[PDB]
């Protein structure tokens, strides 16, 4: 009783482990919150500049508390 | 064009990370090393080589968190941080 | 309101469910009070046993059982034949644990590097990671693709699609230390106890910290995901109050079963002592101790609650001088 | 060669053309100069150190020329052709720095074929993941390989929701 109707429909989403995963393997704190070395004037005082990085796993973790092991 | 514009963008921010995760990634197996060899190790080591612009501003900033430092009293000449 | 199980089974026909008052609240008491010897395991080809851990496979067709030269036999769970043995360590398996798919097994040694390891089931027993610094791991309870590892008073929590570490959680002061730290998941899988203490998994800080009752056992969490036991004392999850306290939960390694009803675990000092004990999920009111008279090793339950898999040392527990079995017993 | 890499006004013809005028001198030498290593050796070094002229534009139009063909609309709709191409197209790809270009303009198109419509090809796709893997490790494609991976993981699970529906 309508000119259209949907006959199929491929809906797409993406797929991420939040796992309370707003958090850290080296590090623990919030992903959200400053880095450890960025609640002070550590590592840097623009703790306003410290931002947030994704794996290939699901998951997140500060950019600067994982890439500061690089060093190492 | 909206696509390639923001395509372009990733390869920017990908390039952008590379620099920054390099340098730390150099000098650790060349302890002491200038900035004409870091740009040269850079090129064998990045995806893309670095121009000196971006690559001056990336020292800069690793030399505030500790990855390395200046010596030899020469703005170009540069030393692994333990 | 009838004891006895002629007058409680009578009235089933005008008081449905299970008749009188407490039902399983006190039929429990009459089922896990009374374990008889039906089965044991060996090894193939062996005189004597070294078995030290044990797990009932996802689907039930064979017990998992770990050795003190760190390898994996796998049983058929009717027949007691062993049908496939694989290496895992070098050293005593201290865990093994199975998916609820079944895909791939969690080991960990006490000792042997990598202390912890995944492999698989499926096709082929190899590796998907190996974890050198974890003593113990555990699956996760509501979601099994992330697992925790302990490394000492720390926990490490990754998940196995690569073994990727994803978060972790510690903090020595909290830490009471405990010998046997098994860092471990509750029902929601948002919170972590941890050497006594409990982390919030969604800050990765500590929500709560438990006095250190014991030195050896670290606590286990009650499927009704209001209760946890730490050793003996009885602790709200919610609101990290005191409810209970039962000493009959000291140095037993107190686990639950598929239906949260029956908890139960074999007592601790090879610091391992010659009895279990089985106990009433409802409030942890201890039911029975079951008189083995061997040095129990390990021990588990399958999911419908018909046997009991108990690593016994029927030789002198020594080194060499010793011969760890799994014998089964009916509830 | 220079004349060619150096002008992007021809740019959607350039991988084409560097290919051919590469194809032209290893012809001259095969031929004419009996296969002298002298200058087998020296080709690939020159066209090396020109094609890798513009801040890596070919990478681009690899990433476009190969998901072209392999797009099933107006496709080539055959495995020989698509194949045909893909190794020519792909080839270059080893002549130049700044590979992230190709991933970061070939991941855009490639999720759409995975998602959207069709792909001219299962093999050839596949075979342009192996293509990349070569002379660039096989992290390259990590991201690219798990994409496939996702859709395949997804038919079993579209299944097993309208089980439960």
């Amino acid at each position: 009783k309508k000119r259209f109707e949907v006959k199929k429909w491929n809906a797409v989403a993406l797929w991420a482990w939040d796992i309370v995963v707003d958090n850290c393997a080296i590090c623990r704190n919030h992903i959200m919150d400053l880095c450890i070395e960025c609640q002070a004037n550590q590592a840097s005082a623009t703790s306003e500049e410290c931002t947030v990085a994704w794996g290939v796993c699901n998951h997140a973790f500060h950019f600067h508390c994982i890439s500061r092991w690089l060093k190492t | 064009v909206e696509e390639q514009v923001s395509t372009t963008e990733r390869v920017f921010q990908d390039r952008q990370y590379q620099i920054d995760a390099a340098i730390v990634r150099i000098m650790k197996m060349r302890k002491t090393l200038g900035h004409n060899l870091l740009v040269s190790e850079l090129y064998n080591q990045l995806k893309f080589p670095v121009k000196p612009g971006d690559l001056k501003k990336r020292i800069e900033s690793l030399i505030d968190r500790d990855y390395m430092e200046r010596d030899k009293d020469n703005p170009n000449q540069y030393h692994y941080v333990a | 309101a009838p004891i006895n199980f002629t007058s409680r089974l009578n009235r089933r026909a005008s008081f449905p469910k299970y008749g009188g008052v407490d039902g399983g609240c006190f039929d429990r008491h009459l089922i896990f009070s009374r374990f008889r010897p039906i089965s044991v395991f060996r090894e193939a080809n062996e005189d004597e046993s070294g078995f030290t851990c044990c797990a009932f496979s996802a689907r039930e067709r064979f017990l998992m059982l770990g050795t003190c030269t760190g390898q994996l036999k796998l049983y058929n769970v009717f027949s007691g034949q062993e049908e496939a043995s694989y290496n895992c360590h070098n050293s005593a398996i201290t865990h093994l644990e199975p998916s609820r798919d079944g895909s791939l097994l969690l080991t960990s040694a006490t000792w042997s590097q990598p202390l912890s390891a995944l492999w698989g089931m499926k096709s082929v027993f190899d590796m998907k990671h190996s974890f050198t610094e974890d003593h113990y791991v555990e699956f996760s309870k509501h979601s099994q693709d992330r697992v925790i590892g302990t490394k000492g008073d720390i926990a490490h929590i990754y998940d196995i699609q690569t073994g990727n570490k994803l978060l972790t959680l510690f903090n020595p002061d909290l830490a009471n230390n405990y010998k046997r730290n098994c860092a471990t998941f509750n029902p929601t899988d948002d919170l972590v106890l941890n050497d006594g203490v409990l982390w919030d998994v969604r800050s990765a800080q500590a929500i709560h910290k438990f006095d250190k009752f014991n030195m050896n056992i670290s606590g286990v969490f009650h499927p009704n995901g209001l209760e946890v036991i730490i050793n003996t004392e009885i602790w709200d999850l919610r609101t990290f109050h005191l409810l209970h306290t039962v000493p009959a939960l000291d140095q037993c390694r107190v686990v639950f079963n598929h239906t949260g009803t029956v908890m139960y675990g074999a007592m601790l000092q090879s610091p391992f002592g010659s009895s279990f004990r089985t106990f009433n999920a409802t409030d942890y009111k201890p039911i029975a101790t079951i008189d083995v008279k061997r040095n129990i090793f390990d021990l588990c339950t399958d999911t419908k609650d018909c046997y009991l898999a108990v690593i016994e040392n029927q030789g002198s527990m020594d080194a060499l001088n010793m011969d760890t079995v799994c014998r089964l017993y009916e509830v | 060669g220079t004349a060619i890499v150096i002008n992007p006004e021809k740019d959607k013809d350039m991988v084409q053309d560097l290919l051919d005028f590469k194809d032209k001198v290893d012809h001259v030498i095969e031929v004419c100069f009996q296969k002298n290593e002298r200058f087998v050796n020296l080709m690939k070094e020159s066209f090396e150190t020109f094609i890798n002229k513009r801040p890596n534009k070919p990478a681009e139009l690899i990433a476009k020329h190969v998901d072209s063909k392999l797009r099933a609309g107006n496709k080539e709709a055959t495995d020989e052709e698509l194949e045909r191409t893909l190794d020519k197209i792909m080839i270059l790809f080893r002549f130049i720095h700044g590979k992230d270009v190709f991933e970061a303009f070939y991941k855009k198109d490639l999720a759409k074929r995975l998602l959207v419509g069709k792909s001219a090809s299962v093999d050839a796709e596949k075979s342009m993941l192996s293509k990349l893997k070569h002379e660039c490790g096989a992290a390259f494609t990590s991201k690219l390989e798990g994409m496939f991976k996702d859709m395949e993981l997804s038919k079993d699970i579209m299944v097993h929701f309208k089980q439960h529906m």
